[PDB]
């Protein structure tokens, strides 16, 4: 929301999945991340802008099914 | 890609040519089948030279015997099936490309879209481009020029310029799109393709008929709107041209709208450097532009417009080849737009003028010299101060107007001690100079 | 020094057209605050030369041979 | 030390690293050479390329190519 | 959309109002339709305070403000397009067209006329620098408006 909801970013980028885990990512890759998701050949913010930012950084540690 | 595992080179060489005669009209589909369960053989053995050549065969049997429509739903397959070898679907589709540009017909626009089908999802940069960049030009050929067609060479250019140009193809390519566009008369988009294309450039030095063509393409572009400091620039980037290529007449009437455009443009310091260097060319003085533009430029004249129509105007009756002259003045609307942009163009220019050598000038006089009314004068007095040209205050109840900044009485004070100690140096001047040619004078 | 550099690479004040290419033997034993993304921003394995590969290459190298 | 390359044959007499070749095509020429298209995108360029694997690859022939 | 209309007020920043409001709207995407009447109007109104009236047209011909069109959505609209003709007469036209759709004192009013007071401040400074001494007579005939009006704005902006 800083940048305005990621400068006009879609609706069909929820951060429930990339978001939901567990895996530190600290509020400043958080802002990394942010200012990281900006590829755009084309006008706006969008989904398949996103996926190259948003599939990149993908999230290892993991197996919290043992413990729950 | 992958290593070939069973060829077939004997078993296609011995039965291809057979099938052909056994199929020889086509109406056979049986023989269409089982080459391609033989294609499919060899693509599972990872073979590619014969699966193109089965699909080149195929596509030559469809030619002979002139099915169309079972073309269609033939290559559509083909294509489509597994997507087979890429090396053999990029033949076969350098095959239909030459085949589709030698006979005219009417469905052959049908047959371009359904390449162009097959080709667009994906691998465009990766096994052959060139053939959908001649397809999109054989579809604006088709359609004999329109909106649509000139909309999709628009949408195409892009991703094969950025991955494999060719330094004349590629370039003709996008000079034969942007005329399309020119002729849709978009602006917007025909200014955005010309300007990330016209950075290419250090291929000019050996262009024949390019870099004048992709010129000639843009003036209208950029004069369309309001543009005329570019207009100047590229018109003598034209000039340039004749240069090395000595013809008088494109050569002439290049220097008469050069020299006419480059006084036309806004006053600007830019602008003042390209008529200085305009000036003084020794090519340049056998046209009447020449008298104009040494009238025009400089010196500070009063340019008055009702006499330079008929002083320096002889160029939108007649002059030497008054072929600029006309399509710039002559014309009907555009021709009187222009007109207006030379009447207002002098109007600034002699407030500026007027602004370096006149501080109080009476209303009437200037109103008079603009060959306006006041209110029309003081518009466009106002049209100069709101951007920052002038520094003019005006009381319009009086009607009268200066030019000259309030001198603080600390600078005031600062440039008459200047002055003293000009005067105090020159008094030491004199007195050495007048001293020493006291000796030299009394030396007798 | 490895800090150092750290700070000095991506830290506060970042670079301008300056790319940087490294090269190892080790990829596991590296320290993973380098190659996080934003430091690295691509991974790229040089597998093995390929036979067809191998062939140009041996032909490469068997250019000014008489034979 | 930065400034004494030995004189080397060009990137193409390396054979199967095309795909290496055009990763540092799209890494260092591309943001200098066209910073417009990536305007349009309004994105910065990347950082950094990782080179890794067997001690023979072609990794000192690539970095001595490019220098 | 109270953060947006805090920040609205504090009137330091209209951009991130802008996000909120549309957060806000997007929360109520066909679900509450008073109060996505009241957030949609509030981000085009912090929009057109931008002064950049020219996304006003992309955003009101977007498909949720088409769902939500109504006519104080079409009465924000001419005000845009009032600001971009930069009239302030225009803008008053709009304003005296749908009066008791934008007669609200919570940020809609209080915004409009902070606004009309800053087309009437740039019309005014935008004319007045080639004047001397100019009779304020001839100022209103420019700005087309009555004597009062304008010498009570030209005195506001000097005291
Ligand atoms: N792909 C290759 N093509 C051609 N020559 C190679 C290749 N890989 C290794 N070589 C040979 O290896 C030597 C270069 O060493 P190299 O493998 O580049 O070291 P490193 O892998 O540590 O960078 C050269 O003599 C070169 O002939």
């Amino acid at each position: 929301s800083k940048m305005n909801l990621s400068e006009e970013v879609d609706l069909e980028d929820y951060v429930a999945r990339p978001d939901k885990i567990s895996g530190a990512d600290i509020n400043s890759i958080c802002q990394e991340s942010g200012m990281l998701a900006v590829r755009e050949n084309r006008y706006i913010v969008l989904a398949k802008d996103f996926e190259k930012a948003y599939k990149t950084v993908i999230k290892k540690d993991e197996q919290e099914h043992e413990f729950y | 890609i992958v290593k070939m595992e069973v060829d077939y080179s004997a078993t296609v060489d011995q039965r291809l040519p057979e099938c052909a005669k056994l199929a020889k009209e086509g109406r056979l589909q049986e023989v269409i089948e089982t080459l391609l369960s033989l294609e499919k053989q060899t693509r599972t053995a990872s073979d590619m030279v014969s699966t193109s050549r089965i699909l080149v065969a195929v596509v030559k049997m469809c030619y002979e015997a002139k099915e169309w429509d079972l073309l269609n739903e033939n290559i559509m397959l083909l294509s489509k099936r597994r997507s087979q070898l890429k090396q053999a679907v990029a033949k076969m589709v350098q095959q239909c490309c030459t085949y589709v540009e030698e006979i005219t017909d009417l469905p052959i626009k049908l047959r371009l879209i359904d390449t162009l089908r097959m080709v667009t999802e994906g691998k465009i940069y990766v096994e052959i481009e060139r053939a959908r960049l001649t397809k999109t030009l054989a579809t604006i050929k088709e359609q004999n020029g329109d909106v649509k067609e000139a909309a999709s060479i628009l949408q195409e250019l892009q991703v094969e310029t950025y991955g494999s140009m060719e330094k004349k193809e590629r370039v003709e390519f996008i000079l034969e799109q942007m005329r399309l566009c020119l002729a849709v008369k978009d602006y917007i988009r025909t200014q955005i393709i010309s300007k990330k294309i016209n950075t290419k450039f250090f291929q000019e030095e050996n262009t024949e008929k390019l870099k004048l063509k992709y010129y000639n393409l843009m003036i209208q572009l950029d004069q369309h709107e309001g543009s005329y400091l570019s207009i100047c620039k590229h018109y003598r980037a034209i000039y340039d041209t004749p240069c090395i290529q000595a013809e008088s007449e494109k050569w002439q009437q290049a220097l008469k709208s050069v020299v006419l455009y480059v006084i036309l443009a806004p006053f600007d310091n830019e602008q003042s450097d390209l008529v200085h260097r305009i000036s003084g060319d020794k090519k340049l003085e056998e046209i009447p532009k020449y008298k104009d533009l040494l009238k025009l430029f400089t010196t500070m004249e009063l340019m008055r417009w009702s006499t330079l129509v008929e002083d320096y105007g002889m160029e939108l009756r007649k002059g030497s080849l008054e072929s600029p002259a006309t399509d710039v003045f002559g014309s009907t609307e555009e021709g009187e737009k222009r007109w207006k942009d030379l009447k207002n163009r002098v109007v600034e220019h002699n407030i500026r003028i007027m602004a370096k050598y006149y501080t109080r000038i009476t209303m009437k006089r200037m109103a008079q010299l603009l060959d306006l009314s006041v209110d029309e004068s003081e518009a466009f007095l106002s049209n100069l101060v709101v951007n920052k040209t002038i520094f003019a205050k005006v009381d319009r109840l009086a009607g009268i107007i200066n030019f000259q900044r309030p001198k603080d009485p600390n600078n005031l004070l600062n440039d008459w001690s200047q002055k003293l100690n000009s005067l105090m140096s020159l008094v030491n001047k004199t007195t050495h100079l007048i001293a020493k040619e006291e000796m030299i004078h009394n030396l007798q | 020094t490895l800090m150092e550099l750290l700070n000095q690479m991506d830290g506060f004040d970042t670079l301008h057209r300056v790319k940087m290419i490294m090269a190892t033997n080790r990829p596991d034993t590296l320290d993973p605050a380098l190659l996080r993304p934003g430091r690295l921003d691509r991974k790229i394995h040089i597998d093995l030369p390929n036979e067809q590969a191998r062939l140009d290459i041996l032909k490469i190298h068997a250019g000014p041979i008489t034979k | 030390m930065s400034h004494e390359d030995p004189g080397n044959v060009s990137y193409s007499e390396i054979g199967g690293l095309s795909e290496q070749i055009r990763e540092l095509r799209e890494v260092i020429e591309l943001p200098l050479t066209n910073p417009e298209l990536f305007q349009r995108v309004g994105i910065i360029p990347p950082k950094g390329c990782l080179l890794y694997g067997p001690p023979g690859t072609g990794k000192t022939l690539l970095a001595r190519a490019v220098a | 959309m109270q953060s947006g209309i805090i920040h609205a007020a504090e009137e330091k920043d209209w951009k991130t109002a802008y996000s909120y409001f549309y957060e806000a709207f997007e929360g109520y995407d066909s679900i509450d339709s008073p109060k996505a009447i009241t957030s949609l109007k509030y981000m085009l109104l912090c929009k057109i305070m931008l002064n950049t009236p020219e996304d006003v047209q992309a955003l009101v011909s977007g498909k949720l403000a088409l769902r939500y069109a109504g006519r104080q959505t079409e009465a924000l609209k001419c005000v845009a397009q009032a600001s971009k003709n930069r009239s302030l007469a225009d803008f008053e036209k709009a304003l005296t067209d749908y009066r008791a759709e934008l007669r609200d004192d919570p940020i809609i009013s209080t915004h409009l006329a902070k606004l009309y007071d800053n087309l009437l401040e740039q019309n005014l400074i935008r004319v007045i620098e080639p004047f001397s001494r100019v009779q304020i007579e001839h100022i209103s005939s420019l700005i087309k408006l009555s004597k009062a009006d304008v010498e009570r704005k030209l005195s506001q902006m000097i005291l």
